[PDB]
RNA sequence: GCGUAGGGAAACCGAGUCCGAACAGGGCGCAAACGGCCCGCACGCGGGCCGAAAAGUCCGCGGCCGUGGACCCGAAACCG
RNA sequence: CAGGUGGAGCCUGGGAGUGAGGGCGCGAGCGAUAACGUCCGCGUCCGAGCGCGGGAACAACCGAGACCGCCAGCUAAGGCC
RNA sequence: GCGGUCGCCUCCUAAAAGGUAACGGAGGCGCCCAAAGGUCCCCUCAGGCGGGACGGAAAUCCGCCGGAGAGCGCAAGGGUAGAAGGGGGCCUGACUGCGAGGCCUGCAAGCCGAGCAGGGGCGAAAGCCGGGCCUAGUGAACCGGUGGUCCCGUGUGGAAGG
């Protein structure tokens, strides 16, 4: 057989769901492209990884044509 | 007979005041013509976990 | 033993300076005792007396350190901590040792 | 409107989360009756084991 | 081509990497030393 | 032909601005006049207005701009507002757009 | 001998120390437990006392581990 | 956010054994829409319930979790010439 | 046994979180780029039809139509023109000293990262910059080499060696 290979599962996906309490640092989404875009108080690292910029809670936003967004609405 | 301290362990590990086992960080002095300065810089000591229990046990003395 | 895999003998010694063949190098070892510790004494306090008390240990030279509060007594030692030299200069007097 | 639940069929061979419900209720033995507060949460488990239990309404 | 470029006194050796035969010149560029601050930095060894 | 260098360049520069979080000093300039608007996004609301067609002034529109520039400061700085970003939209930071910005002096600024 | 000081490769300093330009930051570290009797204002205080308890350490016992034949029996073999 | 006091949960530690699984159901790959085949997934039982009832006999299908005693009663599956 | 395989990335298998096996179905990595890096400013494709010397299916040009089927150094996927793509100007942050907090996770590793300080780059500024659209381009420890630097230097000053 010429096959037999594969790579390590990269455990990608959302790490904090809407209405979850996070903290400045907490990475909120692990993804390949820009499947989710950084919203309010949400940074995104060189591997497109979204994280809380401040403490607070997590909320999602589907801006249709404009894509989907993860916001960290404060409370801190 | 008297137990023997493990010199391999003593040469590369330290037991802290609270009984933590603190070792250096692997992978920073051999192949770094360029790893990120963040990479080579993040080489202080760390703490081994639940298995320094074993390292501790070969230094005891 | 980890079953054949390399163990955690895979970390690199830092404690560089492991010693060489003629051996350990003779040099004055200082042992620190705190102010709070000798607060029990009244009279003198010499590195000699402090062994009998059970604090000094015979192989080491005397160095009094900070933690604790000072007392108006004459304390004889080989070295004093910054914090300690001050703490007691406000009460008592203390000599430095270096004879024989 | 309290509920009277009664274990009538053995859970030997049913999913573990179903043995969990029979527990959440307090049912430990066959034929055992237990009268509990009729609430949404308490009904959840009662209808989950609906095939092993027999339910009546009581005062 | 593994590369280790240095400063201009007390050495330094903050190593980088130029792959090819072009850049093939002195292969130098402005960088920052751990000592003073921001100097020339040239390439060697 | 969907979207244009205009509409594009407009978003491009304006999208960046809206990230930094500050209040937006949006500048719309026309052939005859030049207007200025301090907007707060997330509240979707304007705070301080300052036009030239609203101050009925004229005479050399690079010099008019600066006037409506200083005009925006006064009105605004009196409301607490000090620090802001400054749009610029489709217009290169130049001429009467640059002028109004240079006029926005006497009020928070950094520009 | 163990314990009463730790941090550092070390020099060394020390309730701190190490990295550092840092009076950033972080790593690893220091912080007396109760009752009650005394007093500074009375219901505790603030610190002390009277002895409960205890870091620690010592011996006994028990589990388990390290080294030894190490739960018992058994090779094919190797060497003098 | 609520109910849920359970041989529940969490934390620190002492002692382990296991690291050869198997049948069945369901979902796939391999195989031949073969195997009491094989490899995963989610469940279950046997494993350790080779104790009890049914299935003629039969680890895992149905019923049912056996602390002890009774020449008492009601039932489950399954049955009632 | 013979043959094949052995680490890393992509896709499916995988049963709509994560994860998941087989000598299951298919591909790819062991590099590369001083610009293919940072920043500021501009620019928008592929195709299709019509038009136009040498121009041909296709060289360069004009017109309309063309939301992305182009491009993004190479596999695949995800992503993406409201740029991550194309062009130019300055520049080298392919920084030093750190690091809140997390992702992942048996260990050891691997990954993302705000913010502070030093000294800088581009920008009017807001600001961005601790390499590259991202996910492969990799190797614990031991033993040594090389350049520094304080540190130790076996009676002492050196030196040897660390
Ligand atoms: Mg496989
Ligand atoms: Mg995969
Ligand atoms: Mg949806
Ligand atoms: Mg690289
Ligand atoms: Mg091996
Ligand atoms: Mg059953
Ligand atoms: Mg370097
Ligand atoms: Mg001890
Ligand atoms: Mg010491
Ligand atoms: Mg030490
Ligand atoms: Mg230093
Ligand atoms: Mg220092
Ligand atoms: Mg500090
Ligand atoms: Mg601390
Ligand atoms: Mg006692
Ligand atoms: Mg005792
Ligand atoms: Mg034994
Ligand atoms: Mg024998
Ligand atoms: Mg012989
Ligand atoms: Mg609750
Ligand atoms: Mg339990
Ligand atoms: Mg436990
Ligand atoms: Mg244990
Ligand atoms: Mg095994
Ligand atoms: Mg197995
Ligand atoms: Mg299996
Ligand atoms: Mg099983
Ligand atoms: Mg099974
Ligand atoms: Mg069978
Ligand atoms: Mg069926
Ligand atoms: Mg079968
Ligand atoms: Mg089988
Ligand atoms: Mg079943
Ligand atoms: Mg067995
Ligand atoms: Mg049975
Ligand atoms: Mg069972
Ligand atoms: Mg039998
Ligand atoms: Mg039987
Ligand atoms: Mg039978
Ligand atoms: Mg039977
Ligand atoms: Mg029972
Ligand atoms: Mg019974
Ligand atoms: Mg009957
Ligand atoms: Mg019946
Ligand atoms: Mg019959
Ligand atoms: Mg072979
Ligand atoms: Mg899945
Ligand atoms: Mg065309
Ligand atoms: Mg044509
Ligand atoms: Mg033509
Ligand atoms: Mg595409
Ligand atoms: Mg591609
Ligand atoms: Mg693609
Ligand atoms: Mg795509
Ligand atoms: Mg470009
Ligand atoms: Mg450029
Ligand atoms: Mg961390
Ligand atoms: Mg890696
Ligand atoms: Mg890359
Ligand atoms: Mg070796
Ligand atoms: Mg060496
Ligand atoms: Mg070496
Ligand atoms: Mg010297
Ligand atoms: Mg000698
Ligand atoms: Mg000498
Ligand atoms: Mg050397
Ligand atoms: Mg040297």
């Amino acid at each position: 057989t010429r096959n037999g290979r594969d790579s390590q599962a990269k455990r990608l996906g959302v790490k904090r769901y809407e209405g979850q309490v996070v903290r400045a640092g907490n990475i909120l989404v692990r993804q390949r492209g820009t499947r989710f875009k950084p919203g309010k108080n949400v940074g995104m690292g060189r591997d497109f990884t979204l994280f809380a910029l401040v403490d607070g809670v997590v909320e999602f936003q589907d801006r249709g044509r404009l894509g989907r967004y993860v916001h960290v609405r404060p409370l801190a | 007979p008297k137990m023997k301290t493990h010199k391999g362990a003593k040469k590369r590990v330290k037991i802290t005041a609270s009984g933590k086992v603190v070792a250096m960080k692997t992978g920073k002095r051999h192949l770094n013509w360029q790893k990120s300065g963040k990479e080579i810089r993040q080489k202080g000591r760390k703490f081994v976990l639940a298995k320094p229990e074993a390292e501790r046990i070969k230094l005891l003395l | 033993f980890e079953g054949g895999r390399s163990t955690t003998l895979m970390r690199l010694p830092k404690r560089g300076m492991q010693g060489q063949v003629p051996g350990e190098i003779k040099r004055p070892r200082y042992q620190g005792v705190n102010l709070k510790d000798l607060a029990r004494f009244e009279g003198e306090v010499t590195p000699e007396l402090l062994v009998r008390a059970g604090l000094l240990k015979k192989g080491y030279r005397l160095k009094i350190l900070g933690e604790g509060e000072a007392k108006p007594l004459k304390v004889v030692a080989h070295a004093f901590s910054k914090s300690a030299l001050e703490k007691l200069k406000a009460a008592g007097g203390e000599p430095v040792l270096l004879e024989a | 409107p309290r509920l009277k639940v009664k274990l009538v069929k053995s859970p030997i061979g049913y999913p573990k989360d179903q043995k969990a419900a029979l527990k959440a209720l307090g049912l430990r033995r066959l034929q055992q009756e237990r009268v509990l507060e009729d609430t949404p949460a308490i009904r959840g488990n009662v209808e989950k084991v609906a095939h092993l239990v027999r339910v009546e309404v009581v005062e | 081509l593994l590369l280790e470029c240095t400063e201009c006194k007390r050495r330094n050796y903050a190593t980088e990497k130029n792959k090819r035969n072009t850049p093939n010149k002195l292969e130098l560029r402005k960088y920052c030393p751990w000592c003073r601050k921001h100097t020339v930095h040239r390439e060697v060894k | 032909a969907r979207l244009t260098a205009y509409e594009r360049r407009k978003f491009r520069v304006r999208n960046r601005i809206k990230r930094t979080g500050r209040l937006r000093l949006s500048v719309f300039r026309s052939l005859k006049h030049i207007y200025a608007q301090i907007i707060d996004d997330e509240k979707g609301v304007t705070l301080v207005s300052a036009s030239s067609l609203a101050l009925k002034l004229k005479g050399n529109k690079t010099e008019v701009a600066r006037q409506v520039g200083r005009a925006l400061a006064e009105k605004a700085l009196a409301l607490g507002i000090k620090q802001v970003a400054f749009d610029r939209g489709p217009y290169k930071y130049h001429g009467r757009v640059k002028a109004l910005a240079e006029g926005a002096r006497e009020g928070g600024l950094e520009f």
